[PDB]
RNA sequence: UAGCUAGUAGGUGGGGUAACGGCUCACCUAGGCGACGAUCCCUAGCUGGUCUGAGAGGAUGACCAGCCACACUGGAACUGAGACACGGUCCAGACUCCUACGGGAGGCAGCAGUGGGGAAUAUUGCACAAUGGGCGCAAGCCUGAUGCAGCCAUGCCGCGUGUAUGAAGAAGGCCUUCGGGUUGUAAAGUACUUUCAGCGGGGAGGAAGGGAGUAAAGUUAAUACCUUUGCUCAUUGACGUUACCCGCAGAAGAAGCACCGGCUAACUCCGUGCCAGCAGCCGCGGUAAUACGGAGGGUGCAAGCGUUAAUCGGAAUUACUGGG
């Protein structure tokens, strides 16, 4: 089953995560089929906040991704009329 | 040059063997260390210089150079081996390492205090 | 009572941890000199035949036969207060002894040493550890 | 980290007036300058081209008050530049902050101008910054906080600050203790005497 | 060793008489088309056949064969008993 | 290590595998590999990568990550889509334990922790607060993965151990041609400051969600149920006596280690006397030791400093770049 989920990489009481297309099966930091933009918790105001392509993540709807809940508060953040 | 020779005969490095047999590149080892006797150096030295052979605990017999002024050694007091040639003594590799186990440090020295094994001065 | 001379040298760390266990007892209090070699065992009691009998545990292996040497009066313990005790390590460095639990009593070879500590005036925030 | 020495016999050491003893009073002459680096001051040195590069890293490191490591580090950090190693490497030492602070006036000595970035109260773009190994980027604006403004010791070495070269690649405002930093320095314009060149030679092997 | 989870043991063992049983009757079957085979009357042959098809067909649905080894004993067993008639 | 192979090499037919397949059996031929290293022995998890090196190369691949293999040893099958299976089954062997002695229990190369080995390596800690995994519609449950907490200067980085002023150029130590110099603005004294520790108070962020209630739009016969979105309330932190900020007091609690003949940064005096001893190489010590030991001073690094062990460079002393 493939998902849409976060990695967490960083360091120690700095995260980072990645949002990322992979199996369950596999690791958090494991094999992954391709990377799709990222998001950073600790990205308070500045140049940039999260990166999110929305047209290979909408690809991966299309071949039946199960989307997690941070990642669909991303989808919901990244709004089509906001 | 004649590079069909490399071809079938490759250009072999050549392994050099180390100057302290200490299996598998270790710091130091931990021997029995018997036979504390003097040893009289080569032809232009002419001294009386200590030394003891060392059973180590892998088996191998080497013989460390006893350094310092004094010790407490009489066929037992196991010690601490660490390399190194002496340059003085044919047949010893190794020395001994002072401060470690039984063999104590040099006593009344002041200076040159972390090789040797001595405290700071306390007074 | 009398020492540790440490019969078949080999492999002393199961002394130099596993007495330091007995070291916080009430009947044991493991004194250590500054030579390294002649290690005190302390006993408030006569019989030490119960460490002796400890001695051959599954983390005890060395025998270690007693004798007579005479060392006599307990080791009064005591650690006084800030910059007054570093001049007292320093005028006779060669007459400390660490304790079990890293203490420093003075030495007691005899009731005279101890009189001349008295006269040495160590002010203390005095703690018995005993 | 910091010396806390002698900081006046490294100036006989070296020969040459290294700053770290600068003051609110002038060149002193109470040190036997040039003639006593120490208890065999007398002797002539064979100063071959090693000992001349050592010298001169001492020198220089010295003058500026870093270290072997933190300085091997800049050596890295001015090689993998553009133009020539021996201009990055300066402008690498004059982009540290205590030295912004030490040409803007703010302190006569640069230990006491590291103490006073230190010591909370320098501030450059409204970011307070104590540790002198910070990168001064350009077009900043670098001050003094209003707790820590005007305790009479930015003053009257601030006078010290009238009798200096004043350089072009800075601006103090001198009313409200407000520099301004500016572009980078060129080769021409920084002291006109040290030698990139031995340390080159020195740190390429 | 102890868990919570040993039930799955006891009930495989629950399944390798039964359905293994079913795999038994079925190869059963089998082997009597080829005693046909041995036989030489395709009449039986295909009477045999006739009976070993469906229930062979039956194993393939209830997971136990993957319907291409039942697949080949059809095919194969098919071109023996038209090359025998 | 110069011959290896007999299910061996290939073909036909039967069976078997989720599937081609000597994968497995019946028949036929004598093939197949090999000096461009077949078979045998030793060693070794492989790789992305790490260190060094201008590059080419050399060792390594421990931590992060992918694959493979293993679960006290060997073998075997069942369930299951996926195991011929770490915390599943059986059999045979070794080792601990119980027995009422008829018979059974066990496999830390999991997290912790222990014996032994070794020079060498930690706590029998907190919680699902967040991520992920399993089940459930959901709420909720488990998670020694994880998020952390404790120890170890093991490695890197930063800060401090005061700053300015201060000559009688004090006392003491060392040297001396005993004139004086050195330690030395160093210390004492005076004026400020308290970074970091101690104490007393505020205090984020890692927090998204989930629960109850209300409104609207879908759905439907249905303003009932259910999905979704605004909106109201009570809220969810092991870290945590948190990061960070303010206040109290007092320079107050905080500096060692190596070297000093050359290589390579730094000099004298005293004590032995080819004895004690140092040493990485040239080497010193035989009664005037800048090389041993002690005193003073200087140099270098710095909460680290020396020694030992390993890799690379220097070493073009493995020369493919680049030797004879």
């Amino acid at each position: 089953m493939v998902t849409i989920r976060l990695a967490r990489h960083g360091a120690k009481k700095r995260p980072f995560y990645q949002v990322v297309v992979a199996d369950s099966r596999n690791a958090r930091n494991g094999r992954f089929i391709e990377r799709v933009g990222f998001f950073n918790p600790i990205a308070s105001e500045k140049e940039e906040g999260t990166r999110l392509d929305l047209d290979r993540i909408a690809h991966w709807v299309g071949q039946g991704a199960t989307i997690s809940d941070r990642v669909a508060a991303l989808i919901k953040e990244v709004n089509k009329a906001a | 040059a004649t590079v069909n020779q490399l071809v079938r005969k490759p250009r072999a490095r050549k392994v050099a063997k180390s100057n302290v047999p200490a299996l598998e590149a270790c710091p130091q080892k931990r021997g029995v260390c018997t036979r504390v006797y003097t040893t009289t150096p080569k032809k232009p030295n002419s001294a009386l210089r200590k030394v003891c052979r060392v059973r180590l605990t892998n088996g191998f017999e080497v013989t460390s150079y006893i350094g310092g002024e004094g010790h407490n050694l009489q066929e037992h007091s196991v010690i601490l081996i660490r390399g190194g040639r002496v340059k003085d003594l044919p047949g010893v590799r190794y020395h001994t390492v002072r401060g470690a186990l039984d063999c104590s440090g040099v006593k009344d020295r002041k200076q040159a205090r972390s090789k040797y094994g001595v405290k700071r001065p306390k007074a | 009572f009398r020492r540790i001379r440490l019969k078949d040298p080999l492999k002393q760390k199961q002394l130099l941890k596993g007495l330091v266990q007995l070291s916080e007892e009430g009947a044991v209090q493991v004194f250590r000199p500054i030579s390294n070699n002649d290690l005190i065992v302390g006993a408030v009691g006569v019989l030490q035949f119960d460490v002796v009998v400890a001695r051959l545990k599954s983390e005890y292996n060395v025998e270690a036969v007693y004798e007579s040497v005479n060392v006599a009066t307990a080791r009064w313990v005591e650690c006084a207060d800030a910059k007054k005790f570093e001049e007292f390590k320093r005028k006779n460095e060669s007459q400390l002894a660490l304790d079990g639990g890293d203490n420093l009593a003075y030495i007691a070879t005899s009731m005279v040493n101890l009189r001349l500590a008295q006269e040495r005036y160590p002010d203390v925030q005095f703690h018995q550890t005993r | 980290a910091r010396y806390l020495g002698p900081k006046l016999k490294l100036s006989r050491r070296e020969g040459t007036d290294l700053f770290l003893k600068s003051g609110v009073r002038a060149i002193d002459t109470k040190c036997k300058i040039e003639q006593a680096p120490g208890q065999h001051g007398a002797r002539k040195p064979r100063l071959s081209d090693y000992g001349v590069q050592l010298r001169e890293k001492q020198k220089v490191r010295r003058i500026y008050g870093v270290l072997e490591r933190q300085f091997r580090n800049y050596y890295k950090e001015a090689a993998r530049l553009k133009g020539n190693t021996g201009e990055n490497l300066l402008a690498l030492l004059e982009g540290r902050l205590d030295n912004v602070v030490y040409r803007m006036g703010f302190g006569a000595t640069r230990a006491e101008a590291r103490q006073l970035v230190s010591h909370k109260a320098i501030m450059v773009n409204g970011r307070v910054v104590n540790i002198a190994s910070y990168q001064v980027s350009p077009n900043d604006v670098v001050s003094i906080r209003e707790k820590a403004k005007k305790q009479s010791r930015v003053k009257a070495a601030l006078e010290l600050a009238e009798q200096r070269e004043k350089p072009t690649w800075l601006e103090v405002d001198a009313g409200k203790m407000e520099g301004t930093f500016k572009r980078k320095p060129e080769r021409s314009d920084l002291s006109a005497d040290i030698n990139e060149h031995l340390i080159v030679e020195l740190y390429s092997k | 060793n102890i868990k919570s989870a040993k039930k799955r043991a006891i009930q495989s063992e629950k399944a390798r008489k039964h359905n293994a049983s079913r795999r038994s009757m079925m190869r059963t079957f089998i082997k009597k088309v080829y005693a046909a085979i041995e036989a030489g009357d395709k009449a039986a042959a295909q009477k045999a056949f006739n009976e070993m098809q469906p229930i062979v067909d039956r194993q393939a649905a209830k997971g136990l064969i993957h319907k291409n080894k039942a697949a080949r004993h059809k095919a194969n067993l098919t071109a023996q008993i038209n090359k025998l008639a």
